[PDB]
RNA sequence: GAAUGCCGGCAUGAGUAACGAUAAAGAGGGUGAGAAUCCCUCUCGCCGUAAGCCCAAGGGUUCCUACGCAAUGGUCGUCAG
RNA sequence: CGAUGUCGGCUCGUCGCAUCCUGGGGCUGAAGAAGGUCCCAAGGGUUGGGCUGUUCGCCCAUUAAAGCGGCACGCGAGCUGGGUUCAGAACGUCGUGAGACAGUUCGGUCUCUAUCCGCCACGGGCGCAGGAGGCUUGAGGGGGGCUCUUCCUAGUACGAGAGGACCGGAAGGGACGCACCUCUGGUUUCCCAGCUGUCCCUCCAGGGGCAUAAGCUGGGUAGCCAUGUGCGGAAGGGAUAACCGCUGAAAGCAUCUAAGCGGGAAGCCCGCCCCAAGAUGAGGCCUCCCACGGCAGCCGGUAAGGACCCGGGAAGACCACCCGGUGGAUGGGCCGGGGGUGUAAGCGCCGCGAGGCGUUGAGCCGACCGGUCCCAAUCGUCCGAGGUCU
């Protein structure tokens, strides 16, 4: 190769247009039917330890 | 292309991957429940379900087969005498994988539990 | 212009006059008509064909209303055959006879991101004699200052497959109405289990 | 006379 | 699958022993010659005092190949060597005998003389 | 649907059950209907079966022979209608399922490596005593 | 306002390349505000004319123990030269 | 000249036409066949070798043909580095010499990261005046476009003979293209077996690690594949080129032309295959929801719907797409089958023994075709119309 290099400084506008796809999506969260805490779906609740209606794990 | 290929690679060559599965099998069959990453957990299910099923047969051929992976005679004894009998009427499905809610701190990896079924 | 929706099931050969004939097996019928396209209302002529029964539990209301006006149980897929107006309200394999000649359309197998050698049969580079990390590369992609650009349609790496492909003039080797089966000589685009369309050939 | 020969 | 540079045994008594294909006489640019195809060859090894000698540029017809040839009936046949028979510009053999089996594909391709001189036609 | 059953259904009209079972290492004579010029003939091809690749109806087998100083291998579909009969001429005991290695062997080396499968020979002689 | 000027500050390339031998990891149990990364156990792998041990040079407290984690450590750190 | 890398090759093309072939023609010192020469034609095609750094050229074997040229003598942020073109060395030659020579000879560092335009692919956003789920028209693009041999006509027409057709009709190829995996042939990193050395478990037997990121070897399913298989170029319609006419004045004759009308190319338009309504000119059809509460606008709750999350997938870099989510066969296990390996361990028997025999096509057994709720797709959440004006 022969070492490609930026020809011009990217403008404020242009580097910020690049970043129009960078906003985080908030975590998706359901209430736990036992303890009512907000938790990710399809995970064992980290607050009361329940999943599928039964105790699975110690919190 | 990966069309119709079974088996995770898990970024391990062939002998390391087989050793990974064997060590996880020993750990599961020893403690009943272990925590791993989700992908590893999902692969353990099959590897351990086969060893348990062979323990259900109980013959000498099964034991020597299972010994090829687990290597530990006391562990196989617990598998043939204590573990396998509780699955006598269960047609497969001896292991379950439930996902955990929090990721590791140092690498964000998603964790799951793998346990033997009641 | 007779047509029918089908699913590719697999390949085999049969023997016919002490000759081995590679065939691919297609399950075609039965295909109910759920809407007819008229010049008066739609500007052209075609039959909307249904195919494969569907669990009504997963058919939404707007689709459920479509099937109802036709008097048809919910079906998995709807495809139109153009310039085809079957007398009946159901199309089966029996619109084809052995020895006829058909065009088959399916979705080719998807190769994802294909290099220039697989996609375009480029010659790549040498594998020794100094070749430096270019063994599978495409070579030059242009000229110099004139024209100082790359033609549209330049053959390059990119997604290949999982596209509509019609292979044409396939002999209908056999048709088994009792099982809605259709044997066609040769190769049919796509995987086993994929959706195909079988139409009378446009080759004379 | 194999196989190529020398002579 | 014979191509230029390929060596072939000669299955006749023309005096040749080994020929090297230098051309596949099949259209403008045939990549390969199979059973029944004519080639142009250099004679690379001959026995003394034969019809052909080392260095002759001869024509020959491929009579059997190590690549299996497929048949419309779904069967195939393969040999343990690539052999050919030296011929003239009228497709006639230039010797009086042919040795070893030949592929029946020669008959349909127009080499009735060779097929008759063959001890076996497979 | 069951795509596998549909294919076996298509193949069922062409499946043969009259031919004798054999194994790699068995010496075999295949009576095979060929066409030559005008008419059709029955040409026998006798040799050692060096492989059987199985795919149900699409199973095939390769038979190797030395003819006038030349090795000849022939591949046959097991359900080919051009097969009149198959005569087991000898049972051989192999330890491999594919016997390509006999291509590099002399005739006495082969005879030493593939010896008569005395067990299955007795089985054939015990049958045919059907009466 | 320019001297490929000088000194300093801050941008762009960019959340990009990279994170330094492809000998390789897994689990359990501790500790702690916090643990893939520290301690312990079991399992696995790697060196073994070394990737083990002992001198000399050179280095100069880096040794041991306690207490710590802002920075140094290519991540983390409750650990550490 | 604060740098526009300089021959040739390779790779990738694309264009011109003064056309090498193929298609269409006129003239011929054209009997036929085969040529010559000029006109039209750039759609496609335009081989493999020996020599030489070579371009070129010569030669070998073919071919329908082996075209000529532009694109920075196309293309080194694409590769090569043989030649040329630094430093070493030598020959011939020149120079007293140091040295010198489009004279020769051997050798001689070619820079991981693409900002912008461009190109190949893939998304996100907004729009297409209600909100939605489907199915579509095709403006406009793109792909493709080659050709030979044999046979019949017919040994006819033509020709003293040798030779040898038009037109029409069959069959078989070469190269290329798309798709495919039934067959043939590959691969198949653990699917099976055999083997050596070593260390180990547990002493025998049986096994496990390492010997590569498979220790080695013999095999090998699905998948991905070509050497394998299917299929394609068309047909057909229309308008033309050169060229050939019909009728026909000007110009009582003649004239294809001035009025008018025929015929006529592999070429042009359509036809085939693929993309395609951001076609903002934002199209069409079928179906669903429905007129809600609160001060062409706002905020809320919803409808039809969709998204999130999860099980996955011959779909895939992420994204997208497609399927499924307990009213379920989506993956994992289990069972049956297929398929691979090729007769496990244990025991019994024969042999002093290595081994052998039987049990036994046994045992093991990835992906393929299915079955089975045994395990996991729990439970849910958030968006989402009330339809501007003549
Ligand atoms: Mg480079
Ligand atoms: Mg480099
Ligand atoms: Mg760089
Ligand atoms: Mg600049
Ligand atoms: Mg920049
Ligand atoms: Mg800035
Ligand atoms: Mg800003
Ligand atoms: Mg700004
Ligand atoms: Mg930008
Ligand atoms: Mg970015
Ligand atoms: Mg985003
Ligand atoms: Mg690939
Ligand atoms: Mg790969
Ligand atoms: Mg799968
Ligand atoms: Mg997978
Ligand atoms: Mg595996
Ligand atoms: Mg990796
Ligand atoms: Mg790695
Ligand atoms: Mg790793
Ligand atoms: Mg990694
Ligand atoms: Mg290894
Ligand atoms: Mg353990
Ligand atoms: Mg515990
Ligand atoms: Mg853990
Ligand atoms: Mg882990
Ligand atoms: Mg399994
Ligand atoms: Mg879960
Ligand atoms: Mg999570
Ligand atoms: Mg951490
Ligand atoms: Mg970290
Ligand atoms: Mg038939
Ligand atoms: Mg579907
Ligand atoms: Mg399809
Ligand atoms: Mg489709
Ligand atoms: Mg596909
Ligand atoms: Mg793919
Ligand atoms: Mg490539
Ligand atoms: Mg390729
Ligand atoms: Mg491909
Ligand atoms: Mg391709
Ligand atoms: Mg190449
Ligand atoms: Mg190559
Ligand atoms: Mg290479
Ligand atoms: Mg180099
Ligand atoms: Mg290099
Ligand atoms: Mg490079
Ligand atoms: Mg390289
Ligand atoms: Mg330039
Ligand atoms: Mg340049
Ligand atoms: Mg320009
Ligand atoms: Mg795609
Ligand atoms: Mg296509
Ligand atoms: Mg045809
Ligand atoms: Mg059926
Ligand atoms: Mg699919
Ligand atoms: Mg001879
Ligand atoms: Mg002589
Ligand atoms: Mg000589
Ligand atoms: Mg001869
Ligand atoms: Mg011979
Ligand atoms: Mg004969
Ligand atoms: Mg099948
Ligand atoms: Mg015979
Ligand atoms: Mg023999
Ligand atoms: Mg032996
Ligand atoms: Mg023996
Ligand atoms: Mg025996
Ligand atoms: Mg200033
Ligand atoms: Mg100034
Ligand atoms: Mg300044
Ligand atoms: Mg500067
Ligand atoms: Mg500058
Ligand atoms: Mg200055
Ligand atoms: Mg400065
Ligand atoms: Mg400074
Ligand atoms: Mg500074
Ligand atoms: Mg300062
Ligand atoms: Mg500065
Ligand atoms: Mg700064
Ligand atoms: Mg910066
Ligand atoms: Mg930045
Ligand atoms: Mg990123
Ligand atoms: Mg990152
Ligand atoms: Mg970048
Ligand atoms: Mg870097
Ligand atoms: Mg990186
Ligand atoms: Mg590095
Ligand atoms: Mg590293
Ligand atoms: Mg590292
Ligand atoms: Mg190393
Ligand atoms: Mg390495
Ligand atoms: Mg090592
Ligand atoms: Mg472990
Ligand atoms: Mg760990
Ligand atoms: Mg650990
Ligand atoms: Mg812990
Ligand atoms: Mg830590
Ligand atoms: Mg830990
Ligand atoms: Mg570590
Ligand atoms: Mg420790
Ligand atoms: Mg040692
Ligand atoms: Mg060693
Ligand atoms: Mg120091
Ligand atoms: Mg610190
Ligand atoms: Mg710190
Ligand atoms: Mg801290
Ligand atoms: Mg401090
Ligand atoms: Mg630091
Ligand atoms: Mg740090
Ligand atoms: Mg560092
Ligand atoms: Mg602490
Ligand atoms: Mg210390
Ligand atoms: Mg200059
Ligand atoms: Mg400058
Ligand atoms: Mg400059
Ligand atoms: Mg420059
Ligand atoms: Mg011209
Ligand atoms: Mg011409
Ligand atoms: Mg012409
Ligand atoms: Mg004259
Ligand atoms: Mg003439
Ligand atoms: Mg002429
Ligand atoms: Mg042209
Ligand atoms: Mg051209
Ligand atoms: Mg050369
Ligand atoms: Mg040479
Ligand atoms: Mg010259
Ligand atoms: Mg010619
Ligand atoms: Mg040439
Ligand atoms: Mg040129
Ligand atoms: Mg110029
Ligand atoms: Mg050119
Ligand atoms: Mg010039
Ligand atoms: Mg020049
Ligand atoms: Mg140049
Ligand atoms: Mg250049
Ligand atoms: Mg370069
Ligand atoms: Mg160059
Ligand atoms: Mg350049
Ligand atoms: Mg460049
Ligand atoms: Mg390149
Ligand atoms: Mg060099
Ligand atoms: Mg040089
Ligand atoms: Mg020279
Ligand atoms: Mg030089
Ligand atoms: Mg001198
Ligand atoms: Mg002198
Ligand atoms: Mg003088
Ligand atoms: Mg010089
Ligand atoms: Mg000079
Ligand atoms: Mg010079
Ligand atoms: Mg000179
Ligand atoms: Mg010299
Ligand atoms: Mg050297
Ligand atoms: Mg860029
Ligand atoms: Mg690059
Ligand atoms: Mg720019
Ligand atoms: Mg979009
Ligand atoms: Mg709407
Ligand atoms: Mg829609
Ligand atoms: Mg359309
Ligand atoms: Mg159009
Ligand atoms: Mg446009
Ligand atoms: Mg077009
Ligand atoms: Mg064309
Ligand atoms: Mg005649
Ligand atoms: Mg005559
Ligand atoms: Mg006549
Ligand atoms: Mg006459
Ligand atoms: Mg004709
Ligand atoms: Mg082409
Ligand atoms: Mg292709
Ligand atoms: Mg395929
Ligand atoms: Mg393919
Ligand atoms: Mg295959
Ligand atoms: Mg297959
Ligand atoms: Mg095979
Ligand atoms: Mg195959
Ligand atoms: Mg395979
Ligand atoms: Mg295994
Ligand atoms: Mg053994
Ligand atoms: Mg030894
Ligand atoms: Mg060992
Ligand atoms: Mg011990
Ligand atoms: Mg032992
Ligand atoms: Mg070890
Ligand atoms: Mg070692
Ligand atoms: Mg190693
Ligand atoms: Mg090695
Ligand atoms: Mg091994
Ligand atoms: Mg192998
Ligand atoms: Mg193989
Ligand atoms: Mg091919
Ligand atoms: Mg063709
Ligand atoms: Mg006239
Ligand atoms: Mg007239
Ligand atoms: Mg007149
Ligand atoms: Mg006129
Ligand atoms: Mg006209
Ligand atoms: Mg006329
Ligand atoms: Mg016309
Ligand atoms: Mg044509
Ligand atoms: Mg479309
Ligand atoms: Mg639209
Ligand atoms: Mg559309
Ligand atoms: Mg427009
Ligand atoms: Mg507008
Ligand atoms: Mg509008
Ligand atoms: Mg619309
Ligand atoms: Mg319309
Ligand atoms: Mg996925
Ligand atoms: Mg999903
Ligand atoms: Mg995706
Ligand atoms: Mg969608
Ligand atoms: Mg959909
Ligand atoms: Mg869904
Ligand atoms: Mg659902
Ligand atoms: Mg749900
Ligand atoms: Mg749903
Ligand atoms: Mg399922
Ligand atoms: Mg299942
Ligand atoms: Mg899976
Ligand atoms: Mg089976
Ligand atoms: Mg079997
Ligand atoms: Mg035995
Ligand atoms: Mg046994
Ligand atoms: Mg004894
Ligand atoms: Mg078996
Ligand atoms: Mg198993
Ligand atoms: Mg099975
Ligand atoms: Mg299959
Ligand atoms: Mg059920
Ligand atoms: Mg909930
Ligand atoms: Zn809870």
């Amino acid at each position: 190769a022969k070492h490609p290099v930026p020809k011009k400084k990217t403008s404020k506008a242009r580097r910020d247009a690049r970043r129009s796809h960078h906003a985080l999506t908030p975590p998706t969260l359901v209430p736990c039917p036992e303890c009512k805490a907000m938790k990710p779906p399809h995970t064992v609740c980290p607050e009361c330890g329940y999943y599928a209606g039964r105790k699975v794990l110690e919190v | 292309m990966r069309h119709l290929k079974s088996g995770r690679k898990l970024n391990r060559h062939s002998s390391h991957r087989l050793a990974l599965y064997r060590n996880q099998a020993k750990s599961l069959l020893t403690h009943g429940r272990i925590t791993t990453t989700v992908p590893k957990a999902k692969e353990l299910r099959g590897f351990v379900d086969h060893l348990i099923h062979l323990a259900k047969r109980g013959d000498l051929h099964a034991r020597r087969l299972v010994l090829r992976d687990l290597q530990d005679v006391k562990l196989v004894r617990k598998l043939f005498d204590e573990i396998a009998p509780r699955y006598r009427d269960r047609q497969g499905g001896y292991t379950r994988v439930l996902k955990l809610a929090e990721r590791r701190r140092g690498d964000g990896a998603p964790l799951a539990l793998v346990e033997l079924v009641e | 212009m007779k047509g029918i929706l089908g699913v590719k099931v697999g390949m085999t050969r049969i023997f016919r006059d002490d000759r081995a004939v590679p065939v691919t097996v297609i399950l075609a019928g039965p295909c109910p008509v759920v809407q007819r396209r008229t010049p008066e209302k739609d500007g052209y002529t075609a039959v909307q064909l249904g195919f494969l029964p569907q669990n009504p539990k997963r058919v939404n209301r707007p689709l459920k209303g479509h099937f109802a006006k036709a008097g048809v149980e919910p079906v998995r897929i709807l495809r139109e055959i153009r310039d085809f107006n079957p007398e009946g309200d159901t199309v089966t394999v029996e619109i084809f006879k052995p020895g006829e000649r058909v065009d088959v359309t399916g979705t080719s197998k998807g190769r994802g991101f294909a290099g220039v050698m697989k996609r375009w049969n480029f010659a790549g580079g040498p594998d020794s004699h100094g070749a430096h990390k270019i063994h599978r590369h495409p070579g030059s992609i242009g000229n110099r200052k004139t024209p100082g650009r790359v033609y549209k349609g330049k053959k390059m790496a990119g997604h290949y497959g999982a596209e509509r492909v019609t292979v044409m003039n396939l002999e209908v080797v056999d048709v088994i109405p009792e099982e809605n089966l259709l044997l066609v000589k040769g190769a049919v685009p796509g995987p086993n289990g994929g959706l195909v369309i079988v139409r009378e050939t446009k080759k004379a | 006379a194999g196989x190529p020969h020398k002579r | 699958m014979i191509q230029p540079q390929t060596y072939l045994e000669v299955a006749d008594n023309t005096g040749a022993r080994k020929i090297m294909c230098i051309r596949v006489l099949k259209g403008s640019n045939a990549k390969y010659a199979t059973v029944g195809d004519v080639i142009v060859a250099s004679v690379k090894e001959a026995i003394p005092r034969g019809a052909v000698k080392e260095g002759d540029v001869v024509k020959a017809v491929v009579v059997r190949t190590k690549k299996e040839i497929k048949r419309p009936d779904g069967s195939a046949i393969r040999f343990d060597d690539n052999a050919a028979v030296i011929i003239n510009n009228q497709l006639e053999p230039r010797g009086t005998r042919v040795f070893g089996p030949v592929a029946r594909e020669l008959r349909e391709k127009g080499f009735m003389k060779i097929v008759s001189l063959a001890p076996e036609v497979l | 649907m069951n795509r596998g059953a549909l294919i076996k259904l298509v193949e069922s009209r062409y499946v043969r059950t009259d031919l004798p079972e054999f194994r790699p290492g068995d010496t075999v004579r295949v009576s095979y209907k060929v066409k030559e010029g005008n008419r059709t003939r029955i040409q026998d091809f006798e040799g050692i079966v060096i492989r059987i690749r199985r795919n149900g109806f699409n199973t095939t087998f390769t038979v190797r022979k030395v003819s006038y100083g030349v090795g000849v291998e022939r591949i046959f579909p097991l359900h080919s209608p051009l097969i009149q009969k198959i005569d087991i001429v000898q049972r051989g005991r192999a330890r491999r399922a594919k016997l390509y290695f006999i291509r590099n062997l002399s005739d006495r080396e082969i005879r030493r490596k593939l010896r008569a499968d005395r067990k299955r020979i007795d089985q054939d002689r015990a049958a045919e005593r059907a009466a």
